[PDB]
RNA sequence: UACCUGAUUGAUUCUGUCAGCGCGAUAUGCUCAAGUAAAAGAUUAAGCCAUGCAUGCGAUUCAUUGAAAUUGCGUACGGCUCAUUAGAGCAGAUAUCACCUUAUCCGGGAUGGAUAACUGCGGAAAUACUGGAGCUAAUACAUGCACCCCAGCGGGGUGCAAUUAUUAGUGUUGACUCUGAAUAAAGCAGUUUACUGUCAGCUGACUCUAUCCGGAAAGGGUGUCUGCCCUUUCAACUAGAUGGUAGUUUAUUGGACUACCAUGGUUGUUACGGGUAACGGAGAAUAAGGGUUCGACUCCGGAGAGGGAGCCUUAGAAACGGCUACCACGUCCAAGGAAGGCAGCAGGCGCGAAACUUAUCCACUGUUGUAUGAGAUAGUGACUAAAAAUAUAGUUGAAUACAAAUGAUUCUUCGAGGAGAGGGCAAGUCUGGUGCCAGCAGCCGCGGUAAUUCCAGCUCUCCUAGUGUAUCUCGUUAUUGCUGCGGUUAAAAAGCUCGUAGUUGGAUCUAGGUUUACCUUGAAUAAAUCAGAGUGCUCAAUACAAGCGCUUGCUUGAAUAGCAUCAUGGAAUAAUGAAAUUAAUGGUUAAGAGGGACAA
RNA sequence: AUGUCUUCAUUAAUCAAGAACGAAAGUCAGAGGUUCGAAGGCGAUUAGAUACCGCCCUAGUUCUGACCGUAAACGAUGCCAUCU
RNA sequence: CACACCGCCCGUCGCUAUCCGGGACUGAACUGAUUCGAGAAGAGUGGGGACUGUGCGGAAACCAUUUUUAUCGCAUUGGUUUGAACCGGGUAAAAGUCGUAACAAGGUAGCUGUAGGUGAACCUGCAGCUGGAUCAUCG
RNA sequence: UCUUAAGGUAGCCAAAUGCCUCGUCAUUUAAUUGUUGACGCGCAUGAAUGGAUUAACGAGAUUCCUACUGUCCCUAACUAC
RNA sequence: UUUUUUUUUU
């Protein structure tokens, strides 16, 4: 009959709770990039730990071994499109010195504020959640979203909401009324 | 169990016919007939997913209870049937024909071929026997047995079988030098030149194929399907050639 | 030493099996008689039945009566003494009530100064014991 | 019922061996046919997949064969005189593979005397009956004859196979399993089997 | 991420465990904005079950399109569960020259009599109970339409399959008592279309039905090699046991069984016996590496249908939504009799720490395709996985979707809790009560009238729609150590020696100028899962898609990686063999190994 | 052990099962029984003194033939080879 | 020993709680095997021939026997669980009784094996050990 | 504390030895002054006046289970003398 | 020559 359904955990607990260091570092980092709860930096720790564990097992063989470099491009690549990778830096050896905040700037919370859209990081999140922005004609209400090289410039308020053109708000028609 | 078994699941359908994980629990359970069920395709797929021509399956059996889908010259009604390698399915209604061919992965594609090519296909001689009353036969490897074949035709050969007439045309003997199919295996799909065969006694054979890039590659000779005289193929081949794109080749050529 | 030739395969292996016994964990888990000689059975919680209150004295240093309670299993009919958590929380627990009974935290072995008490009680009259004692909810 | 069954039975070092399942269809046995002489008398049985067998209860008339003159004649089967299995089976007339039995001579004697045109040791003082003279002195052209005589060559018969003649009970073997397909068709003993066995039936009965 | 921290002392360094700490499974406490996927009476009781469903659909149509009934086909698949089971079962390789097969593929082969539906007469309290009387059909039932011998004038026999025997050697396979060709009888019971609808023009062409023979395919039965739990408080076991001959049975081989005969067969390289809270595997949890533990459970194989046993029908069953009996336990009786098998779906009772609606449909995947509790939907659902609101949801009517719905998706009306706060370990020596009491406390320890530890208020800390507790697995743990532990005193060298199995064994044969073992490379090697390539399901977990023009279309992806057997090459290392008419005729050296001799 | 220009030529190391030896005490049988001497009995000491101290002694201590197979049977260190 | 000799500490006895062992009772219960006795039902065979087709045939009940063999009886045996008068061991538990065994030469150095004795720790004999209170004592 | 030459040791027990006594508890039975196992301040057990065990043996004393039966319920018939 | 003990926690 039906088959097992698959599913991933994304996160990792950290084997110490309580160390003043790693809870500054992490309270800090939820400062500066407006996130939600502690799972939201172990998630990006988590992929950033995948990276650089595949990175390491590739950079263990030899420089011309097939799966080096069949696997090698492809990662190259995929950091490259999600732009946390520098373009001129095309190498493993290089992949091994990225760090949480290089992914947690793509998000999509971060671009919003950062390119103006709003204020604070808080507003960024709170129009993404009310949707309030678009992505290449598509209105995207998940401020976890990536944001791809060539989304990067085509990110603006959607083309129905208040601030984007369209019916005002429930505070506009209560007093128009 | 107590007796035969009439159903086939999903996941113990042929990993080749490229089903999806989620497409319900059952899968089209081949008939006996031509081919064996891990080489062959059910005529219900073939219009499901390779033609696209029937969206469910009830709309396959639809289409084949019209009597318009001929196999080796015969109309098969039976969604059901058994398609297999270098088998001829003829659509009158459209003027289709096409050859079931292997892709270099060792996928069924759509090889679409003209009515000269139609007109025939190859068998690989599976014994050469005599039945009662003193007459030759041999038997193909598809279950065909044809009466009064040429005597000089041995095992392993191939032959060419014209399914208008229901006669052997010619033969191309399995020897070192000629091109050569492979069907099974885990180079399936790939055509070369047979090379070097090494003559196990009480076992299976092994050949030694080297392909037209130069890439040699073994099998057991019940996998190895001669398909023409020196390097002419007497058929044609899908886009490819039976050359084994590398990995890395593959992403190259797509980019 | 130990065997060290290409061939001793055997005897390492063997020698490791006939070694594993003379350890605490692996014999207690593998004994046979675990489920026989637990008094759940290998279970986490057992239900029971209070046949009295009884008070144990703390070991030492400590002075204090802890207030303790008989039970007999159902799944068994085993007899156990089962530890009542909180303050005055004794009062909740009627005679002849039942109660779910756990263990108390170090696998069958006695926790604090309270001497020979292996259980715990976390349901009375199929309310949590912690309900009761936060005024969570009230005695059936 | 009756099975046929691997377990059940010890293993080569003597153990006792588990019992993998009930009793299957597929492994089962049959009581055996115990065929014996009398009355023509054959049943059928169902077996695997459709087939049929043909279980002889009782049997009196056997196809036999000659094997140096290459012929086979009809005789009936009148005693049976050795089984090397067991005794029983000769004393209660059972028709098994391989028993040794007595047939008529007369069809073989006939088939000869109708093929070579000459006597079969016919006796010294008896004038032939008028059947006989119907095949021996028979009266046809020469160009016929020739074909008698060329075979009149090689017609020695073994003075072993003449003594049994005289007594005009052949010493057979039956070469097939009544109780599989039905018939008792077999073969006369010549040469050194004939031998041993005339030699086995002898010692026994001087025994 | 190849990791540790507290606790024995007045203090110190160790051994060593306990405790902490991370993940997962199950149960459970407290608590839970909307949604999306999704496990779910396995654990104990393969215990017991009220009631509904879960298997039905060409020939024969004098009923009213097609009912009823007779045929035929299917119900041996599918669904469930894991009790039994330790050369059983399974995994990989491999035979069947020892076998059996419906459905599907390829070759070859216009006869007669009776019975139901129907009419009618009845019995029983009671069954899916049935006896008589009168008709009537078939795709039911029956019948069936060149060589040998005698005699070369002429007479007979020779289809397929099949029994026995014999003859010559038309293909094959590594090899055939195989397949062909002949000869002889005989019985053998199978078979070589009295079918449906027909169409075209005496000549043609189809569908259907029936039907054997040979070869395939698919399925099955057995056979071989290698691997697969604990236990010596199990060391010897085995008597149809091991083998031979002849038979019997079977589809076939076989001590499978019988008659006679021989004395064999397994075992410290662990037989035999016992245990298992034991179905095997694919796999799952944890995870530097090496591993440890588990795997009832969706896929593959096996087994069972309350426990046994026996059988009918059939191509296929030792079938149980088939029958027959006994055992245990039920049901209805008008007491004469008649019945039952949820470890199918849903529900109920018991059992327990422990587990859902007596709902809608064949629209989807499949079953030969109207039927499908298989399957698909919705219900209950803090098992679980992903994404997300509490700041800077609800609600109305449409569309869409669907088999009908529901829900999401498009529009539009109104409109925060669980643990903690001495240390381990982040966070109060704030206030009030209590005075070794009540209580807390995983561990160390708090409390004896000035408690940062109890009970409260206020404040903080961690995580957060989750957070605690209990039991268990893995890490931690080099506290099972092959990698990789330790044995003077912390636990641990046998009192000592001899000795079989086992383990391990010195150097030495082409340097220069026959077997194995081992290594390399290939072959054969189901998916799902894990790793991994591609691809904006709005992201993600997932999924296997999709992306381009312009309409009559093109091009695609759905990769690749993941013991034993066979072959290829290599000839170090480690075993193993050769010799006690010509030629160099054939014995490595003699261990700062061992044994023996001789001296004094 | 040493000496050896003797001999054999891998016959070796360690060893589950298996076997010999194995202090003292102890057991069985037969002899001996000096000394010392468990048990026992006395005299002291003591709160008591079933002990230390003193006196008289039984088994034993000794020999022969059998048992037992244990010791702080200890260098609390297994054996073989090799290097510093 | 470190609360530092007014230290520490060992046994018997007494009270309470709890776990286990032995134990008369041919104890008891559950479960699996094996021998033997009986034996349902089916299947095979030999009879039989109600009934009905043409001296011939088909055939139901029934009878006899072979085989598979459930099931029931004793009997033996393996494995689990368990009652029991009484007789004992172990452990745990703030402040019981008796003594002083050990740690200093612990006031008789301590300990090992063995044997005997005694309320209890223990004492004594024999032979060992230093883990001793001597690394030594003059030839 | 009185007291003896010594104050009954190891064992065993309501015994063929215990008055009280049909001791008390358990076992056997529906029911037991009986049996067996325990307890022991034992009127008045006890170590070659030998103590405690003990396989095999017994026309020895005792209790129970099974088989068997006219011993009995409850008697009847038959034969010889 | 004789020379036995020292409640619980802190």
């Amino acid at each position: 009959a039906r088959l097992k359904t698959v599913q991933s955990k994304v996160t990792k607990s950290p084997r110490r709770p309580f160390e003043k260091e790693r809870l500054d570092q992490e309270l800090k980092l939820i400062g500066t990039f407006g996130l939600k709860n502690k799972r939201e930096v172990w998630r990006v720790k988590y992929t950033l730990a995948k990276v650089r564990k595949a990175a390491r097992e590739l950079l263990t063989l030899e420089d011309k071994d097939p799966k080096r470099l069949f696997e090698g491009n492809a990662l190259l690549r995929r950091l490259v499109k999600i732009g946390v990778l520098d373009e001129t830096k095309m190498k493993l050896d290089y992949v091994l010195g990225l760090k949480v905040e290089d992914f947690l700037e793509r998000r999509l919370q971060t671009q919003v504020f950062k390119l103006g859209l709003a204020k604070s990081i808080h507003h960024a999140r709170i129009l993404i959640k009310q949707h309030h922005i678009r992505v290449r004609r598509q209105v995207v209400d998940v401020p976890s979203f990536i944001v791809r090289l060539d989304s990067q410039k085509h990110i603006d308020f959607s083309l129905q909401s208040p601030y984007g053109g369209g019916r005002p708000g429930r505070v506009k028609r209560r007093t128009l009324r | 169990m107590r007796g035969p078994k009439k159903h086939l699941k999903r996941l113990a359908a042929p990993s080749h016919w490229m089903l999806d994980k989620l497409g319900g629990v059952f899968a089209v359970r081949p008939n006996p007939g031509p081919h064996k069920l891990r080489e062959s395709l059910p005529l219900s797929l073939f219009l499901r997913n390779r033609l696209k021509y029937a969206l469910n399956y009830t709309e396959a059996k639809k289409i084949l209870t019209q009597r318009v889908v001929r196999v080796d010259g015969k109309v098969r009604t039976c969604h059901k049937f058994p398609t297999g390698f270098m088998d001829v399915v003829a659509i009158e209604r459209t003027n289709e024909y096409f050859r079931m061919l292997y892709d270099t992965k060792g996928r069924y594609v759509v090889h679409r071929i003209q009515a000269a090519e139609a007109d025939f296909k190859l068998c690989k001689v599976k014994s050469v026997r005599t039945v009662n009353k003193g007459v030759p036969v041999l038997t193909t490897t598809d279950g065909r047995t044809i009466r009064y074949p040429d005597p000089h035709v041995k095992v392993n050969d191939t032959i060419v079988f014209n399914i208008s007439t229901q006669k052997i045309t010619d033969s191309v003997k399995f020897e070192p030098g000629n091109l050569a199919y492979v069907t099974g295996g885990r180079n399936v799909g790939r055509v070369g030149i047979i090379g070097h065969r090494e003559r196990l006694p009480g076992a299976s054979d092994i050949i030694h194929i080297k392909d037209s890039a130069g890439h040699s590659f073994a099998t057991r000779i019940s996998n190895v399907f001669v398909i023409g005289k020196g390097n002419k193929a007497l058929v044609s081949l899908p886009t490819g050639a039976g050359i084994r794109l590398s990995i890395a080749e593959e992403r190259d050529k797509r980019m | 030493g130990k065997p060290k030739g290409l061939c001793t395969a055997r005897k390492l292996k063997t020698h490791r099996q006939e070694q594993r016994w003379n350890d605490k964990r692996y014999k207690k888990a593998h004994i046979g008689t675990r489920w026989k000689s637990n008094p759940f059975g290998g279970a986490s919680h057992a239900k029971g039945i209070v046949l009295e209150k009884i008070g144990v004295e703390a070991k030492q240093p400590n002075s204090a009566i802890r207030k303790c309670v008989r039970v007999q299993l159902i799944k068994n009919g085993k007899k156990i003494t089962a530890f009542v958590p909180n303050d005055g929380c004794l009062n909740f627990v009627e005679e002849n009530d039942e109660v779910l009974v756990s263990g108390f935290g170090r696998s069958g072995h006695a926790v604090g100064d309270i001497p020979g008490v292996r259980f715990k009680i976390v349901k009375v009259a199929n309310t949590s014991l912690i309900a009761l004692f936060k005024g969570k909810k009230e005695r059936p | 019922g009756i099975s046929r069954d691997s377990w059940h039975k010890r293993y080569k070092t003597g153990a006792t061996q588990p019992v993998p399942h009930k009793k299957r269809k597929f492994e089962l046995g049959r009581p055996a046919a115990n065929t014996k002489i009398g009355a023509h008398r054959v049943r059928l049985v169902r077996t695997r997949g459709g087939n049929e067998k043909y279980r002889a209860l009782r049997l009196d008339s056997g196809n036999f064969s000659w094997a140096s003159e290459q012929t086979t004649r009809k005789t009936r089967i009148v005693d049976t005189m050795y089984n090397a299995t067991n005794n029983e089976l000769v004393r209660t007339k059972t028709l098994v593979k391989g028993a040794i039995i007595s047939v008529d001579a007369a069809p073989f004697r006939q088939w000869y005397e109708a093929h070579y045109a000459l006597p079969l040791a016919r006796k010294k003082n008896a004038k032939l009956s008028e059947e006989d003279n119907a095949i021996l002195n028979k009266k046809r052209s020469h160009h016929t004859m020739k074909k008698y005589t060329e075979r009149q060559k090689t017609a020695a018969v073994d003075a072993l196979l003449i003594e049994q003649f005289n007594t005009g009970r052949l010493l057979a073997r039956i070469s097939s399993s009544p109780g599989q397909v039905g018939q008792a068709n077999g073969y006369i003993l010549e040469g050194k089997e004939l031998d041993f066995y005339l030699r086995k039936i002898r010692a026994k009965k001087a025994k």
